[PDB]
């Protein structure tokens, strides 16, 4: 499938590109219902 | 703060961990306390103590 694996330093264009959102609010679980 | 921590935000005892509810979560309750609210317009609960 792959062949080699390459390191570099991660250019913020490619963490952008990495996440699938942002996260803003620093609450987890709601402790009660297991809704996040 | 940062160190006592901020209270309930739905609660007494301003100061402290104390497990409180999420902000992310009483937006969402207000909103659906608000549209509950108007839609029924029921009087508050402080109407139902006068």
């Amino acid at each position: 499938e792959f062949d080699a694996i390459k390191i570099a330093l991660a250019s913020p264009d490619m963490i952008r590109s990495w996440s699938f959102g942002e996260v803003k609010k620093p609450e987890t679980i709601n402790y009660r219902t297991f809704k996040p | 703060l940062e160190i006592r921590g901020a209270g309930e935000l739905l609660g007494e005892e301003q100061s402290g961990s104390m497990e409180t509810i999420g902000f992310s979560l009483y937006m969402e309750l207000l909103e659906n306390a608000v549209d509950a609210l108007k839609a029924g317009r029921e009087p508050s609960l402080e109407d139902l103590t006068s």
